[PDB]
């Protein structure tokens, strides 16, 4: 302006402000999409607290590596911190097993756990912990034949 | 290559380009992002184990028979059948393998097509990696130390979780299996038959291809200029109104630049979504049993199955369904 | 695809034939003229193009008179019933006599002779019928040719078939033309052309791999047609194609100015006696009355015009506030 | 000091940072014109004995030779120039399809109204130009050769006509116009008007009303197989060499190779789906020529932690490098640099050539990608080397359709996990 | 529609348009994909049985 | 095109062109990311049900 008059001034103004305004446009439009992936992060956040914090998750590797027990909230700057406590076994022993136990001519089956054998006796154990136990009624359930 | 695509070979359009600043380091930091996350998606998505196990070489199941699932050792790589019909039904167009057709002009005007980072070859290992690991061990490979269990003894786990009681499999064992085999023949038959499968494939590959064509096309407009070609404007146009062209030139071609940029990076954002949902699927789904209604296929799941494809993956959800109801008295 | 003149496609072409005696009608040329032909020995040799034909403006000659072609455009006064007449006239040869096509030649700006146009090929003696096809283009003072030469083997009707014409030659001749007639060969024989009339359309040219025209669609002869041009492929997928959007053209014009007719007194401006001086200049208000730009703007006396926000030449269609 | 350019700092993280893409500069020049040498007619154009009237403009055809506008240009007795679409100095670089040469003589006033899209009596009667003109139009007086103290009425101009004419339209119809509401006939008639204007050029007449003798050229330009050129030479041609060539004025820099394209003679030129030129035919020669721009690709950068180390790696992606070897740096590029070129350190890979690295067998953890697989490392008397990835520890599992392995002893972990939530709020 | 937009009921306006390439196609196949998209949406939202 | 002749009629129109144009990208472009916005929300309902 302090050198050009307004007549000729105006053609260097329209192409400032045209080069002004795309730059503001392609700034605006870059933060927009920032945004939405911010807030796909945020919903992610909030579904996990709601969910791992507030509770316990049956969903497979959501709320941590292994089986979830519990899970605590820290701050952070502009973010959310989780401490996923996991139960994971450590030591496993292998073991000879079968799917029933036909007795008085009836195949028995367990309630609850697997029939395991170390070599010369029977017993049953629930699956993730080793515990034997003597074969009793209270174990098995029966239903059909041998055959 | 923002500056051969605007001005290829010429230090006199070279120069009005760089009046503009830093819009082409913009434009190449964009596309640098949104190819760094393909490699990201396919890396969350296929790589949730880290040790390839390798299944048994004796196959006796039970009478269950994983022939159509698992690799076949006589093809040089390690693709079953179905990942061989998945692969030969997509048309991939340019997947870059040096190109010492259309995909001849894209490239020399600056437009490249790189290579993925894991091949073909190691997405098949990491597949069948995790299909052996979950045959031969169940759920627990995912949770930690992997245990070997009995098959006839995980179908029937399996149908514990879904409330019916386990003798009901040692009672129809063979009858289930023969259900099983005549429905994997099935999705045999339909996957060499249908072909509207992977249109959702084709789509963003055709998505992709006519992207490049319309980017490519847009050369030849004037956008107000007397001619396209900035040689000729030269060798015709002095030094003084040649600007008056090429400025034109310039804006026209940055706005096709722009708007092709901004479509990429939404269309990369639905992919990236797309990308997650998968790896989700697969961690709920596959190494594990899931009890969302509809989540693992239509039904009562059981366990599911992943295969390979050109840009994406198969999954084979195996779901109980009753069929013959009998209506009773109440109380 | 190309947006220029071309005659539609399945169009409601005109039709002749020489069965005997017979005469050409005379054709407009308006927007373009597609012909063709098939004839047996060239039959048709050559065109008449212009706009009055009788020596009050210059027309366009073309007559291929057995030794060569001759392009001649002047003041030509053209008969009524131009005619080309020919046998073993004790050569074994055949002559052409007669060449009365024009009587007044006065003056002449384009001219050419180069060779003959009986381009005639393989087989001989016409054992298939023999197809020209010729379309000339009259645009900003140019004429362009472009011409073609192909065996059919059909009876009567046209050819069902696909082809393309190569351009011949530009001629710059620069006169107004509005209708055209044709040329002949009189000696036994029949011949017939077609009088087809292009049109600024838009087709879709199918180049094969070695770069010959194998096929071409129309993008507004049918709705089919205007899909494929859309789409800008020859298959169509099973869908609905939205195309482009229709709007009614309006029926007439209507002027409607205020009704007022008293000459404006711009010779009280312009023709005044003195004017005042530039510090003082001068004021003078006209209203409610009837001017005209054209005489301010067509004066060879004046030295310059800069109007701003109006042009010199729309003032007559554009009506002031005061 | 590439990648320092590229981030503009003075340390760089590790990584691999893509960075000014190559490009073989040509070799050198050849010039392809066709070797006519008779010298085009200017003299019976510009310095002719009579020019005809504006209203029956006469038109002159000039082809087949070569023309030089410098002598035109350079030339102080002329008046005006202005020229639509070529410039004055870059004519002797072009060649041109055909010469439509119009030259004519109007009023010192109305040589305004030769430029298109102007107004005027003769734009509007006797030549009236296309709205998108090419060419250049050669104004100067001359009223001490065609004025005489008696009166020039040689040259004439239409007064009245029915309609505007079109673009380059030419009328020599002396018809009566009906300016009146009745119509009449004959020679002469009130309202009734001869069509054309009579002038009494004498030198008496002062600036403005001269004549002007005005040429105009209305050639159009490189699309039809051109057939004027300007004076510049020949030269031989060679193959299979980054060259810049011309040929009919066609600049352009590539290398060619002989095409089995089918030009049909009224073609010259061969375009492909950006409208570039693919092909083109030899004016001399009258084969046929493909026309690529010689190879090109981007160039990367491997390289560890600057505190680590100073030894980098260059990568060409999508290039078989056997070019490298051809990329002497006799012939510059756009890399200066080219001491990593020595050799015997040469991996081709599916993603391009890496130099610099040196490739072994065991494999890694990938720790910084290049592309296909392949990824390098720094580590052990230190070297930047090249591996394939390890997908992992192979592990096969003991199946058995009797056997169990069931947990005795349990571990408890806790992990961590950062979700980001918001962003900075910012208001412009 | 684009044309209609820029330049209603204006030949010379659209010859001008028609300089400018695939500007118009390109914002009708982005509309056409969003409408287009607003069905499935609702079909897979209702349609489950 | 009623007031001015063709050739300032060209500096003209081009320049509404490439404004109006603007708009439409504009227009274009949020429509495109709403869309999205509202794709996510209509997955989420599909989940629910
Ligand atoms: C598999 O597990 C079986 C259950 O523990 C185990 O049998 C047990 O063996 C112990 C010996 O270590 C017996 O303990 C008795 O040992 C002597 C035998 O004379 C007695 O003097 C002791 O006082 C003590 O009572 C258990 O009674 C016996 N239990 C059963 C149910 O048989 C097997 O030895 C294990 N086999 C292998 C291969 O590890
Ligand atoms: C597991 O399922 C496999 C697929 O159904 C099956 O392979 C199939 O085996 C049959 C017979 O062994 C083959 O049929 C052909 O066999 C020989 C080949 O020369 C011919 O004599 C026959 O007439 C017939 O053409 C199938 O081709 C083969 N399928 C494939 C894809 O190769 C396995 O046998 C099954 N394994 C078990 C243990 O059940
Ligand atoms: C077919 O029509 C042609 C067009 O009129 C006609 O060309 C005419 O040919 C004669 C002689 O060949 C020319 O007469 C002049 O020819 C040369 C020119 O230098 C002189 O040596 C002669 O003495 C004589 O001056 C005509 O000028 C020429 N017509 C035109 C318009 O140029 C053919 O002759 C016609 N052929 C037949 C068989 O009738
Ligand atoms: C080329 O020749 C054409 C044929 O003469 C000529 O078209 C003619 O133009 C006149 C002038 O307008 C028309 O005369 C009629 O004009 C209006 C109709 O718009 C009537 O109100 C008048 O009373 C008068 O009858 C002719 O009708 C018209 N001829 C045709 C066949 O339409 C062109 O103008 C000429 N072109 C050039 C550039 O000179
Ligand atoms: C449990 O057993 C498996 C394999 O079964 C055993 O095979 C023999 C070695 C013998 O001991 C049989 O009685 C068993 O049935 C073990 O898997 C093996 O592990 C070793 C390393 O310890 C490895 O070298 C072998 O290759 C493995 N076997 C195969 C087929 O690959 C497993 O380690 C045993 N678990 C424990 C805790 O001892
Ligand atoms: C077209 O030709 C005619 C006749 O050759 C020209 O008319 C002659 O013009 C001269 C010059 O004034 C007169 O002396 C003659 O009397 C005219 N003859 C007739 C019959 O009228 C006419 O000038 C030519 N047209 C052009 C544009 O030059
Ligand atoms: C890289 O280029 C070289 C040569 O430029 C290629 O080597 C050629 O390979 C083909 C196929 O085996 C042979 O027919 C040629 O004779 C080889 N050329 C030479 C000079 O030996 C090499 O194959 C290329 N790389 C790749 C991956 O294709
Ligand atoms: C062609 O036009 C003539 C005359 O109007 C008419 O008789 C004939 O039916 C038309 N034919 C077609 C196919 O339109
Ligand atoms: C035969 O040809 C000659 C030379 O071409 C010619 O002079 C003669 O007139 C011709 N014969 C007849 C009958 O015209
Ligand atoms: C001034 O006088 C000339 C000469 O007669 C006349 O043509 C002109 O129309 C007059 N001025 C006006 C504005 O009428
Ligand atoms: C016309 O005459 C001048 C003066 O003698 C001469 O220099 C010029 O070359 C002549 N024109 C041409 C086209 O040669
Ligand atoms: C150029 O010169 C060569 C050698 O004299 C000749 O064969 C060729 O025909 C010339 N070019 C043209 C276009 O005639
Ligand atoms: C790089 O090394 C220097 C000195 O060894 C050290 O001070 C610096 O922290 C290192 N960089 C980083 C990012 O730790
Ligand atoms: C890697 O092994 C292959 C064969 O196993 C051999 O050809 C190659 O030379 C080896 N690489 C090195 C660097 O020794």
């Amino acid at each position: 302006l302090s050198r050009l008059d307004k007549v000729e001034a105006e053609v260097q103004i329209d192409r400032l402000i045209t080069g002004r305004l795309q730059s503001l446009q392609t700034y605006v439009t870059q933060q927009l999409i920032r945004a939405a992936e911010i807030r796909a992060s945020a919903n992610l956040a909030a579904t996990k607290m709601s969910e791992c914090v507030l509770g316990q998750s049956k969903r497979v590797d959501f709320c941590g590596k292994g089986y979830h027990l519990m899970s605590f909230p820290q701050s952070a700057p502009h973010g959310v911190v989780f401490l996923h406590v996991t139960y994971v076994p450590a030591q496993e022993k292998n073991f000879t097993t079968a799917p029933a136990i036909c007795h008085d001519g009836k195949a028995h089956f367990p309630r609850e756990g697997v029939f395991v054998s170390n070599g010369t006796h029977w017993f049953v154990t629930q699956r993730n912990f080793y515990e034997p136990q003597i074969i009793t009624t209270d174990n098995t359930f029966v239903s059909g034949n041998c055959d | 290559d923002c500056t051969m695509y605007i001005c290829g070979d010429s230090t006199e359009c070279s120069n009005l380009l760089l009046q503009y600043g830093s819009f082409c380091t913009q434009l190449n930091r964009a596309l640098t992002g949104i190819a760094v996350e393909q490699d990201k998606n396919t890396q969350e998505v296929f790589a949730q184990v880290k040790q390839i196990y390798k299944t048994p070489p004796i196959k006796d199941f039970g009478g269950f028979n994983f022939s159509q699932i698992l690799p076949d050792p006589s093809k040089p790589s390690k693709r079953s059948f179905i990942e061989d019909l998945l692969f030969n039904k997509v048309t991939l167009a340019d997947a870059g393998f040096i190109k010492q057709d259309l995909i001849c002009a894209q490239k020399f005007n600056g437009l490249n097509v790189l290579p993925p980072l894991l091949t073909d070859e190691m997405i098949a290992q990491y597949t069948s990696a995790l299909l052996a690991g979950t045959i031969t061990s169940g759920w627990t490979f995912g949770a930690g130390p992997a245990l070997q269990i009995p098959f006839p003894m995980q179908m029937a786990y399996r149908f514990n979780g879904i409330g019916v009681t386990q003798n009901v499999l040692y009672e129809n064992q063979k009858l289930i299996a023969n259900q099983f085999n005549s429905a994997i023949g099935k999705i045999q038959d339909s996957l060499s038959s249908t072909p509207s499968a992977l249109g959702k494939l084709q789509d963003v590959v055709n998505q992709n291809a006519q992207a490049l064509n319309t980017l490519v096309k847009q050369l030849s407009s004037n956008f107000g200029a007397i001619s396209s070609v900035l040689n000729d404007i030269l060798s015709r146009l002095d030094k003084v109104e040649a600007e008056v062209q090429i400025d034109r030139l310039i804006t026209g071609r940055l706005q096709s630049l722009q708007t092709y940029v901004t479509q990429q990076l939404i269309r990369a954002a639905e992919i990236r979504a797309s990308a997650n949902l998968a790896a989700t699927k697969m961690s709920e789904c596959v190494l594990g049993q899931s009890k969302r209604v509809d989540f693992c296929g239509k039904g009562y799941h059981l366990m599911s199955f992943p295969q390979s494809a050109p840009h994406g993956v198969v999954f084979l959800h195996v779901t109980y369904v009753p069929a013959q109801e009998k209506n009773f008295t109440t109380a | 695809s190309t947006q220029d003149l071309f005659l539609p496609f399945f169009s409601n072409v005109t039709w002749f034939h020489a069965i005997k005696r017979f005469d050409n009608p005379v054709l407009p040329f308006n927007d373009g003229v597609y012909f063709a032909s098939t004839e047996k020995s060239n039959i048709i040799r050559g065109w008449i193009f212009g706009t009055t034909l009788d020596s009050k403006t210059q027309s366009l000659l073309i007559v291929n008179n057995a030794t060569n072609v001759v392009i001649k455009v002047c003041e030509f006064q053209f008969f009524n019933d131009p005619f080309l007449g020919v046998y073993h006239k004790n050569n074994k040869s055949w002559m052409e006599s007669e060449f009365r096509v024009y009587s007044s030649a006065n003056n002449c700006t384009f001219e050419y002779v180069s060779q003959p146009f009986l381009m005639d090929l393989e087989g001989k003696q016409g054992n298939f019928k023999n197809l020209s096809e010729f379309v000339f283009k009259n645009i900003d003072g140019y004429f362009k040719i472009y011409s073609k030469h192909t065996p059919i083997n059909l009876v009567r009707g046209l050819p069902q078939g696909f082809s393309a014409l190569e351009p011949l030659v530009d001629l710059p001749i620069g006169i107004n033309i509005t209708r055209f007639q044709t040329l002949h060969r009189s000696y036994a024989g029949a011949a017939a052309y077609y009088v087809g009339y292009l049109q600024p359309r838009t087709f879709l040219l199918k180049y094969n791999e070695n770069g010959t025209i194998t096929d071409a669609v129309d993008c507004a002869l049918d709705p089919l047609s205007e899909t494929k041009c859309t789409l800008k492929s020859f298959t169509v997928e099973k869908g609905i194609y939205q195309t482009s959007n229709f709007r009614v053209q309006p029926t007439e014009s209507i002027v409607r100015f205020p009704n007022i007719t008293n000459l404006c007194p711009f010779g009280e401006v312009f023709n005044a006696t003195r004017f005042a001086s530039v510090y003082a200049w001068n004021r003078k208000r006209i209203s409610n009355c009837v001017a005209d730009y054209s005489v301010l703007y067509n004066s060879a006396s004046f030295s310059t015009f800069k109007c701003y926000g109006v042009s010199p030449t729309k003032l007559n269609d554009l009506c002031f506030t005061n | 000091s590439e990648t320092k350019c590229t981030l503009k700092s003075f340390t760089v993280e590790k990584g691999i940072y893509q960075t000014s893409n190559f490009r073989v500069q040509p070799t050198e020049s050849i010039v392809r014109f066709p070797n006519i040498t008779n010298l085009c007619p200017f003299g019976e154009v510009f310095n002719a004995t009579r020019f005809a009237s504006v209203y029956a403009w006469n038109r002159k055809r000039i082809s087949n030779c070569v023309a030089d506008y410098s002598v035109l240009y350079n030339s102080a007795s002329f008046s005006t120039f202005k020229c639509y679409g070529v410039s004055p100095t870059k004519l002797n670089d072009l060649c041109f399809t055909n010469v439509y040469a119009d030259s004519f003589v109007i009023r010192g006033d109305e040589v305004r109204q030769i430029a298109p899209g102007q107004t005027g009596k003769i734009a509007d009667y006797n030549y009236k130009l296309p709205d998108d003109f090419t060419g250049c139009v050669i104004a100067w007086n001359s009223n001490n050769l065609d004025s005489k103290v008696g009166g020039n009425h040689n040259y004439l101009y239409r007064l009245f006509r029915k309609s505007n004419l079109k673009p380059f339209e030419r009328d020599i119809s002396t018809e009566i116009y009906q300016a009146g509401s009745t119509p009449c006939n004959g020679v002469k008639g009130f309202n009734c008007y001869f069509p054309l204007q009579s002038y009494g050029f004498q030198p008496t007449y002062g600036v403005g009303y001269q004549p002007y003798r005005v040429v105009v050229l209305s050639f159009e330009l490189l699309h039809a197989p051109a057939t004027v050129c300007g004076p510049k030479k020949s030269t031989n041609l060679v193959k299979n060499k980054c060259v810049n060539f011309n040929f009919n004025g066609l600049t352009g820099t590539g290398v060619l190779t002989e095409s089995n394209k089918k030009f049909l003679p009224f073609q010259q030129f061969g375009r492909d789906i950006a409208d570039t030129t693919d092909a083109v035919r030899d004016p001399q020669t009258l084969e046929i020529l493909d026309i690529t721009p010689c190879s090109f690709g981007g160039v990367s950068v491997i390289t560890p932690g600057t505190n680590t180390s100073n030894q980098v790696a260059v990568l060409y992606q999508g290039v078989n490098c056997t070019e490298v070897p051809v990329a002497i740096h006799a012939d510059q590029l756009t890399p200066t640099w080219r001491v990593y070129s020595t050799g015997s350190n040469v991996f081709q890979t599916r993603a391009g050539c890496l130099i610099g690295a040196e490739y072994v067998n065991n494999s890694y953890e990938c720790d910084i990608p290049i592309g296909a697989g392949i990824c390098a490392s720094y580590q052990t008397s230190q070297s930047i080397i090249a591996y394939t990835m390890s997908l992992g520890a192979e592990n096969s599992v003991a199946y058995s359709n009797n056997s169990i392995a069931i947990p005795i002893n349990f571990t408890i972990s806790v992990t961590t996990e950062i979700l980001p939530v918001s962003m900075t709020k910012t208001s412009v």
